[PDB]
């Protein structure tokens, strides 16, 4: 009984737009078969969940659901426009953002596998070399494996503090960075890329137990990034360190404003930076991205003509429907405790 | 109609119905052959004429062709029902590997053919069981004492302890310190002698060095049992003296932790924010838990060890010894739950993997 089903995971009180977009579609693509006349709307749905785009979402999803109720639940239709309303997000419990982005990173991982060559991380290292400051380290082995280009480019963490304040200071949009200065310490998790410790996960989806950073939102800070884009899960802050991976690459390019694959290349680079940062719990994909696409930092792109990828990718329907799974398990589950803890206060009134 | 329930052990399969309070079938989880196959309490018979393997070690499944045999025998010789037209609910060891758990799944959806099944961690059907989403369950058992937190249903998998000390080596630290009382207990029906006593007789001392100057001092704690050759032993300290092997390790030649250093590690393998909600709701579970006075002992175990400004409560129901069992069946009744069954269709899609995503 889907309709039954999805009707219990609605009843949560903790469901916010992500969940209510991953299960609406779960619904819809239960109750709608695969029909080639429906999936431009499913496609069209994943894109724009995968840009925290859920407005826009919420309302496709809500006119999908009046055009075509002759096929669906009309109560279930009825709850899903009752839910909708009153829909919100937390920055710190997107926990099902948080499974969808860690798989897409991982997925994006794989797909930079299949690039043909690394020339564009070995001709990084002399660009790297030439901005590291005497504080730092120089780079000398060949990259030929994956690995090494992401150890690479994650050792820019040594530029910051140091070359990056110059371009910090002029570009605005960081001053609004709500990372929490307390240190709270690490605590151990076995969860994968930017989810939480002690959230639920699949067994198949299951990493070796580490000390992970804990790290709150810092909110007297008024007009912090968390409260001007709640949709995306609070991994650390904005990303600070992304203005080092800048200024190696507006090196890197001044060397190769005149390359044939240019924009190739820097594709990789920051597809890599991006599925690096979220697949070790840095930050999330928006906490990067909202750096990048910042315009006194898209201006080093746009003179040498390069058009960012940002990661998108051309079929995230796996990682979407893990995330559907997620999210119905998860419903389910606190549905399930509800009914436990009345069935048990019900024996308690009785005896 | 109704969901059967299929909690397993290293030494007891626990198997019933949902909506009931207790299992209907409670045998061996053994599997004879001659020195055919018998299962259970079929193969207790000519223990001496056979060789009694225990497929389940430590709480982990290792032989699969003796657990299909278990399962046979549960399904068609003990709750006497078809798998085919119920639910079948298992339980599964916590940390479980997951091959395991595909091998389980597969189990059931391809030799069984069960319409529907679904796979618990034994302690959140425990904890459940209290009624109760957020605690920590001290599951101490026949072959393995594990220490798994919970919140809100999820069991924790980086703070899950597992401890080699279970009930067997506490019968066979009996034999040992009766041996070195004059009695010969070494064959196996000595073994069953010995853990009969142990589990009539034997208690957890709240002060185990106040107890020995007392049981040295005088003969009050002295009690008697008879042996079914007739004759009569007399077991005194020894009485407080093999349960001490869960809280001291050392008296078996372990350098583990014991249950209450265990507990605690595994609590403070935890967040600071959920701690005082793990504290407060321990829960004791599993037959090596049913000593007297083990859950004061636990209380002021734990006491030493925690914070002197937070509650503890130790949670010991009189039905522990099945609260694994119990917790089975207020879940393959709740109406929600009839939703989380993995279907065959859903098998018949997803492959033995579905278990990953369902039953997290
Ligand atoms: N009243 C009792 N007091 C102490 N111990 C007992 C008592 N009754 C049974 N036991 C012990 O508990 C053991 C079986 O307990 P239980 O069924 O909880 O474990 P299990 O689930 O079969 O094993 P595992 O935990 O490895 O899966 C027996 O070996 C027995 O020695
Ligand atoms: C009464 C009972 C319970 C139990 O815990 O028994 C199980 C099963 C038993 C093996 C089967 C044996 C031939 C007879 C069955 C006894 C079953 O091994 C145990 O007794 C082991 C051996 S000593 C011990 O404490 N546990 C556990
Ligand atoms: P964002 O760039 O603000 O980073 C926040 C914290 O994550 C840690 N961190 C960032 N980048 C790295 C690398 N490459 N290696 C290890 N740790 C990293 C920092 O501690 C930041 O404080
Ligand atoms: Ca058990």
């Amino acid at each position: 009984k889907i309709e039954l089903s999805i009707s219990l995971s609605l009843d949560s009180p903790k469901l916010d737009e992500s969940d209510f977009i991953l299960l609406s579609v779960k619904y819809l693509e239960k109750s709608l078969g695969k029909k080639k006349e429906f999936s431009g709307f499913f496609e069209d749905i994943e894109k724009l969940y995968f840009k925290q785009n859920y407005k826009e979402a919420i309302e496709k999803i809500l006119d999908f659901c009046k055009k075509n109720e002759s096929l669906l639940s009309e109560q279930v239709v009825q709850r899903l426009a009752e839910v909708a309303p009153r829909l919100k997000s937390n920055p710190k419990d997107n926990e099902s953002r948080r499974l969808y982005e860690t798989l897409y990173a991982d997925h994006l991982e794989s797909v930079i596998k299949q690039e043909s060559d690394l020339s564009v991380f070995n001709e990084l290292r002399d660009s790297y070399n030439a901005v590291k400051p005497e504080y730092a380290v120089t780079h000398e082995t060949e990259i030929k494996t994956l690995d090494e280009a992401k150890q690479f480019i994650l050792s820019f963490v040594m530029l910051n503090d140091n070359v990056e304040l110059p371009l910090k200071a002029q570009s605005e949009r960081y001053p609004k960075k709500d990372r929490s200065r307390e240190e709270l310490g690490n605590t151990p998790s076995a969860n994968p890329g930017i989810m939480k410790p002690n959230s639920p996960n699949f067994t198949d989806n299951l990493v070796p137990v580490r000390d992970v950073p804990k790290i709150a939102i810092n909110e007297k800070v008024a007009g912090g990034y968390s409260k001007t884009k709640p949709t995306t899960p609070f991994v650390a802050s904005l990303a600070g360190t992304t203005y080092s991976l800048m200024v190696v690459l507006t090196d890197y390019i001044e060397k190769h404003k005149t390359d044939k694959d240019i924009e190739k290349k820097v594709n990789q680079i920051i597809n890599l930076w991006i599925s690096s940062y979220i697949k070790e719990g840095y930050h999330s994909y928006s906490e990067v991205v909202d750096v990048l696409t910042e315009p006194f930092l898209q201006s080093i792109f746009d003179k040498a003509n390069i058009k960012l990828n940002y990661g998108v990718l051309d079929d995230t329907h796996a990682e979407f429907r893990k995330a559907q799974d997620y999210v119905f398990g998860l419903t389910i589950q606190s549905a399930m405790h509800h009914e436990l803890q009345e069935r048990f206060k019900n024996k308690e009134k009785l005896q | 109609i109704a969901a059967l329930v299929v909690d397993n052990g290293s030494g007891m399969c626990k198997a019933g119905f949902a909506g009931d309070d207790a299992p209907r079938a409670v045998f061996p989880s053994i599997v004879g052959r001659p020195r055919d196959s018998y299962v259970g309490d079929e193969a207790q018979s000519k223990r001496g004429i056979l060789t009694l393997k225990y497929p389940i070690e430590h709480g982990i499944v290792t032989n699969w062709d003796d657990m299909e045999k278990i399962w046979h025998h549960t399904f068609y010789n003990e709750l006497r029902v078809a798998p085919e037209e119920h639910p079948v609910l298992l339980t599964e060891a916590p940390l479980n590997p997951k091959a395991n758990r595909e091998k389980m799944t597969q189990i059931m959806f391809e030799t069984f053919n069960t319409p529907a099944m679904y796979v618990a961690i034994q302690a959140v059907l425990s904890l459940y069981a209290s009624g109760r989403t957020t605690g920590i369950v001290m599951d101490s058992g026949d072959g393995v004492t594990h220490t798994v937190p919970i919140y809100e249903g999820y069991a924790l998998p980086h703070a899950i302890l597992r401890l080699d000390l279970a009930g067997r080596d506490l019968t066979d630290y009996l034999m040992k310190i009766l041996t070195e009382r004059g009695y010969s207990f070494t064959t196996t029906a000595e073994r069953e002698i010995v853990r009969d006593i142990k589990e009539k007789l034997c208690y957890v001392a709240l002060d185990f060095e106040q107890e020995m100057a007392t049981a040295a001092s005088s003969s009050s704690l002295e009690k008697s049992y008879e042996l079914p050759d007739g004759q009569v032993i007399t077991i005194g300290n020894e009485r407080f003296r093999c349960p001490e092997a869960l809280f001291q390790p050392s008296f078996l030649g372990m350098e583990s932790c014991g249950i209450h250093e265990t507990t605690f590690n595994s609590i403070m393998k935890c967040d600071v924010d959920i701690r005082k909600d793990l504290y407060a709701n321990t829960v004791l579970s599993g037959g090596t838990t049913m000593y007297p006075g083990i859950a004061d002992r636990m209380q002021k175990e734990i006491t030493a060890l925690a914070p002197s400004t937070m509650k503890i409560k130790i949670i010991a129901p009189p039905e522990r010894k099945y609260s694994v069992w119990i917790g089975g069946s207020i879940l393959a009744s709740l109406s929600t739950f009839q939703q989380m069954w993995i279907s065959k269709q859903e098998y018949d899609e997803s492959g033995p993997s579905i278990v990953h995503r369902k039953c997290f």
